C-alpha cells in the first residue's frame, strides 16, 4: 500500500496493549514517544534536540504494530511533541521511499543532492517534516520571520516563498525556510511536488 | 537524530 504525503503521515499503533497515533518520520532514526508507561528494562538516553540534548528513556525489544505490521524494537519515551515512528521500526515494516507519483531504502538517512541557489547541497527526506527548511545560506528575495518546533524547542527562521529547488532532477517550487540547523530538510511541502510516496 | 520539523 501507497501513504502519500499531503497530509501528515499519521497511524494507529499498538503499543502495550495501547492504540496511540504516530508520524511515519523519515527524518528520524528512531523511534520516540511522548511520556507513557512501559514495561521493560530502560536505560537513561540522551538525544537531538533544538538547543541541547532532550533525555529519554530506552526501552530495547518492544513488540510495535504499525499498518498491520509487528515490528519488535527499540522505542525512546520522553518530551517529543508527537509520537514519532524512525527508521529503526519503519525497516521493520519494510517502508521505502519512492517516486509513487527511484526506490530509495530507509537503512540509512534518505539523503539527496538537492541544488537550489542554482546551488548543490545534501538534504535529507523526511516525512515527518511539513516544510523544507535549509542550513543558513543567503536567498535572493523577500522572507519574514517564523518559528518552527521539534524535539527540544523551537527555532527562528527565514520564510522564503516560491523558491526553486531541484531534487534528484525534479524541479519543486515553494516555500523554504532558512535557519540553523545541523542538516538540511526536505519536507512534505517539496515531496509532494516530485511525486514522493510511503510505500510497504 | 531525530529530525522532524512542525
Amino acid at each position: 500500500p501507497q501513504i502519500t504525503l499531503w497530509k501528515r503521515p499519521l497511524v494507529t499503533i499498538r503499543i502495550g496493549g495501547q492504540l496511540k497515533e504516530a508520524l511515519l518520520n523519515t527524518g528520524s532514526d528512531f523511534t520516540v514517544l511522548e511520556e507513557m508507561n512501559l514495561p521493560g528494562k530502560w536505560k537513561p538516553k540522551m538525544i537531538r534536540g533544538i538547543g541541547g540534548f532532550i533525555k529519554v528513556r530506552q526501552y530495547d525489544q518492544i513488540p510495535v504494530e504499525i499498518l498491520g505490521h509487528k515490528a519488535i524494537g527499540t522505542v525512546l519515551v520522553g518530551p517529543t511533541p508527537v509520537n514519532i515512528i524512525g527508521r529503526n521500526l519503519l525497516t521493520q515494516i519494510g517502508m521505502t521511499l519512492n517516486f509513487g507519483g527511484p526506490q530509495i531504502t530507509l537503512w540509512k538517512r534518505p539523503l539527496v543532492t538537492i541544488r537550489i541557489g542554482g546551488q548543490l547541497k545534501e538534504a535529507l527526506l523526511n516525512t515527518g517534516s511539513d516544510d523544507t527548511v535549509l542550513e543558513e545560506m543567503n536567498l535572493p528575495g523577500k522572507w519574514k520571520p517564523k518559528m518552527i518546533g521539534g524535539i527540544g524547542g523551537f527555532i527562528k527562521v527565514r520564510q522564503y516563498d516560491q523558491i526553486p529547488v531541484e531534487i534528484l532532477g525534479h524541479k519543486a517550487i515553494g516555500t523554504v525556510l532558512v535557519g540553523p540547523t545541523p542538516v538540511n530538510i526536505i519536507g512534505r511541502n517539496l515531496l509532494t511536488q516530485i511525486g514522493m510516496t510511503l510505500n510497504f | 537524530e531525530t529530525f522532524y520539523v512542525d
